[PDB]
């Protein structure tokens, strides 16, 4: 009983920590993925302003 | 302010010097640790005859000078040429007069007692600084990550180290040094890239292999089925455009270069690798302190910046450590300046004032005073 | 070519000095007035004590005070701590400015040693006659 | 970000509980019992006032610590404006 | 010695005269320089209690001849640096205070309104043009207000 | 003993699942963050090739 209780509490604390920094990995994921569609977008724009000034 | 503004922090490396004012967030000055001596007599237009060159002017003009590195593997090997790099740092790079600035310097892990006394002799007796202090590098890196106990894997240009620190005291008998670092790593990429069917022929080809290593190199986790991936040939490849058009492609070798840090056998080294060495340092320490060191593997140094270095190390030591243990690999973003930043913090600190070695201490106790 | 412009500047100065001059004289006004508030506050929170009769009163009062002491003391403590907290908050801010400018004027903490004027007074007592400030000295007439 | 919630509890509760006892330890020292009870009659007289002064003592200090924070609070307001003014990301 | 120069250049005979009398009392034996111990004695008379470390640091601050002692020259240097720092502190304090008086609204600034008031509050005769002019000259960051930094600058010199 | 054992197994399975998709959120994060230092880098390059061809 005692052993099963203690390694149970340690299973639950590792689970709780693993859920917490998972939430954090997913929020950073979302943030970086969004900053990107923005940078990649800005780029088709600077590369297309480019073939234009280069041809001119 | 007298010295709140006034404390200098100079981190002397094998490849780079990092320098600036305690208080700043990053080094005001970063430059190669070379001293060039002209192979021929002559001048640049408008200048006089120069006996010597330091930092970037030595690198830029390398074709007419004999370049020399004062710090071999983190230890100062030539004191005539080091006093030259210090002179350059104070007077040209930071443009300060040293005789009114306290100077925090750094030394390497098992730096010989006699050296710490010699750079003190040169700081006080030839530069006449008011006060100075020598911190150990891994110790400033740790501290800059907030903590006081942990083990630092420190890796720069000529040396790699593991320095287990407990409540601030670096543990002499558990420190490991591996002489393979970013310098070794650029030269290995060089060969696997010429071996990819290329030529880094002129000096403008040589130098940029190092900028390829920094920008495009990776440390893959499961380096095994990453080579396997290379073969199916995914969009894993990466082409870099040279000083000119000459678009060079690097797909695979991209990670074969940092796999050298885990496998020294890639370069005819018989020594163990980074992760095993982290571990061995740890099973050389007291038993009761090993859970602490394991949850506090702080990384610092230019060569630990390869992305995915931390994940590979994470899994490298979990799988060597007893499962009852918590592993934790801290790798901050500013890590190429951890050492320096730890010095900036410490030296601008409110409580550090009482550890500065002053000319009063020195003129009265001899170099022994700062040596501790 | 703006030959007269010189008089304009002198004005700002004349005024600036009219300002400072104003400041100083107002500075001590607020100062003393401030104090006045301090003695009034204390005036009621702890008025000129008047020792009671003899028996139960003296004892009672004594108990009254003694309890208030632990009270006021606690308050005094909490206050000291809110100060600590505050001084702390501005030290950090007194940093966020340093490494963003450098050494700047008027640091809030001010590390000050005793003045030379002090040391001189302290050591020579009577014979210390030099209203030192900055005024150099060059032959009169 | 909810794995950091357990950090809140541990942290706050921790620091707050640390602060408490300290305050208790500290405040306790500065406290000498009203031991003198029924030992003399005129004693109360020479005693009562001493307590009175100690009170006035503390009171006066509390007032100063107070005015002090206010002054400091203003140092801050200004020190903050200097921080923004000294921003210019240019 | 270069410092001991301007230093003595700074002070007046009067100054030197007294700083000497003062130096002499520092120097027990009357040899010619304050030792790490001779200093300790005076410090305590002055109401301090320095430690060996602290004392030396205070000594080797003006010990150009690495003597570990202070001569009437190294001393004058020291007095000078102090004289300086003292006067600087007193100045910034006063101005600091003036700013709080002029501020009163405590927004940490001094707007053209308050500037007018305080100005008009002086005896001097002034018309709005003067006030707005002084504002325009003082407000360097052209934001309308006058920050403590600017106030330090603007008052730079004025008495 | 029995109750503490059964809710323990259910604590461990939720922990294992929460670790698994965390690994997956972190690998996707790392991948997108890397694709980015690459796109943002490619861009300082196309924008600098640009002020150059527009000035020329």
């Amino acid at each position: 009983m005692q052993m099963l209780k203690l390694d149970k509490e340690n299973a639950l604390d590792r689970a709780e920590q693993a859920e917490a920094d998972k939430k954090a990995a997913e929020d950073r994921s979302k943030q970086l993925e969004d900053e990107l569609v923005s940078l990649q977008k800005k780029l088709k724009g600077t590369e297309d302003e480019l073939d234009k000034y280069s041809e001119a | 302010d007298e010295d709140e503004t006034t404390a200098l922090v100079c981190d002397n490396g094998s490849g780079l010097v990092k320098a600036g004012f305690a208080g700043d967030d990053a080094p005001r000055a970063v430059f190669p640790s070379i001293v060039g001596r002209p192979r021929h007599q002559g001048v640049m237009v408008g200048m006089g005859q120069k006996d010597s060159y330091v930092g970037d002017e030595a690198q830029s003009k390398r074709g007419i000078l004999t370049l020399k590195y004062p710090i071999e593997h983190g230890i100062i090997t030539n004191w005539d040429d080091m006093e030259k790099i210090w002179h350059h740092t104070f007077y040209n790079e930071l443009r300060v007069a040293p005789e009114e600035h306290p100077t925090l310097l750094t030394e390497a892990p098992l730096n010989p007692k006699a050296n710490r006394e010699k750079m003190t002799q040169i700081m006080f007796e030839t530069f006449n600084v008011p006060a100075m202090y020598v911190a150990i590098q891994a110790v400033l890196s740790l501290y800059a990550s907030g903590r006081t106990t942990g083990i630092v894997l420190d890796s720069g240009d000529g040396v790699t180290h593991n320095v287990p620190i407990y409540e601030g005291y670096a543990l002499p008998h558990a420190i490991m040094r591996l002489d393979l670092a970013g310098r070794d790593l650029t030269d290995y990429l060089m060969k696997i890239l010429t071996e990819r069917g290329y030529s880094f022929v002129t000096t403008a080809e040589r130098e940029i292999v190092r900028d390829i290593k920094e920008k495009l190199c990776y440390v893959a986790l499961d380096f095994e089925n990453e080579m396997a991936t290379a073969a199916s040939s995914s969009s894993l490849e990466k082409s870099y455009e040279l000083p000119d058009g000459q678009v060079i492609t690097i797909g695979n070798e991209r990670f074969r270069c940092p796999e050298t840090l885990f496998q020294p056998s890639f370069i005819g080294m018989e020594s163990a690798g980074i992760h095993e060495t982290t571990y061995n340092s740890i099973m050389k320490c007291d038993i009761d302190i090993r859970k602490d060191l394991y949850a506090n593997n702080v990384m610092s140094g230019g060569t630990t910046m390869y992305p995915g270095i931390a994940d590979r190390m994470q899994k490298e030591i979990t799988a060597l450590a007893p499962s009852t243990m918590k592993i934790k690999i801290i790798a901050p973003p500013e890590r190429k300046y951890s050492v320096w930043i730890g010095g900036s913090i410490l030296a601008s600190l409110s409580t550090f004032q009482q550890m500065w070695i002053t000319k009063q201490e020195y003129d009265e106790a001899g170099p022994s005073i700062v040596h501790r | 070519e703006e030959k007269k412009r010189r008089a304009a500047t002198a004005r700002r100065q004349h005024l600036k000095s009219a300002m400072l001059q104003l400041a100083v004289t107002e500075i001590e006004k607020e100062a003393a007035a401030k104090e006045v508030e301090k003695q009034n506050y204390l005036a009621e929170h702890s008025p000129p004590l008047s020792l009671p009769g003899s028996m139960q009163e003296l004892q009672e009062l004594s108990k009254k005070l003694h309890a208030k002491i632990d009270s006021v003391d606690e308050e005094r403590y909490d206050t000291e701590v809110k100060l600590q907290k505050t001084i702390k908050e501005l030290e950090d801010l007194s940093q966020k400015l340093f490494d963003l400018r450098g050494k700047f004027k008027r640091p809030p903490l001010r590390r000050v040693r005793m003045s030379a004027d002090a040391m001189l007074r302290a050591l020579l007592g009577s014979k210390h006659k030099v209203n030192m400030d900055l005024r150099a000295n060059l032959k009169q007439v | 970000s909810y794995s950091s919630y357990l950090a809140k509890a541990d942290q706050k509760r921790g620091k707050k509980q640390t602060a408490r006892e300290t305050k208790k330890k500290v405040l306790a020292e500065r406290r000498k019992p009203l031991n003198i009870d029924h030992l003399n009659e005129d004693k109360l007289r020479d005693k009562a006032k001493e307590l009175w002064d100690w009170l006035y003592q503390l009171q006066t200090e509390k007032y100063d610590f107070a005015e002090q924070i206010k002054r400091k609070k203003y140092e801050i307001v200004t020190l903050r404006n200097r921080i923004d003014q000294a921003q210019k990301h240019s | 010695t270069d410092q001991q120069a301007e230093a003595r250049a700074f002070l007046s005979e009067e100054m030197i005269a007294e700083f000497k009398a003062a130096f002499d009392m520092f120097d027990a034996d009357g040899g010619g320089d304050i030792s790490t111990k001779e200093l300790g004695t005076v410090m305590r008379m002055l109401g301090q209690n320095p430690t060996k470390e602290e004392l030396d640091a205070i000594i080797e601050e003006v010990d150009e001849d690495g003597s570990g002692t202070i001569d009437f020259e190294e001393f004058l240097v020291m007095m000078v640096r102090q004289m300086k720092e003292d006067a600087k502190g007193k100045s910034e304090e006063e101005l600091a205070n003036c700013f709080r008086i002029f501020d009163k609204n405590a927004d940490g600034f001094i707007d053209i309104e308050e500037l007018g008031e305080i100005l008009r509050a002086t005896g001097e005769h002034v018309t709005e043009e003067d006030i707005e002019d002084l504002m325009k000259d003082s407000d360097k960051n052209n934001d309308g207000r006058i920050d403590f930094d600017e106030f330090l600058k603007m008052m730079e010199g004025v008495q």
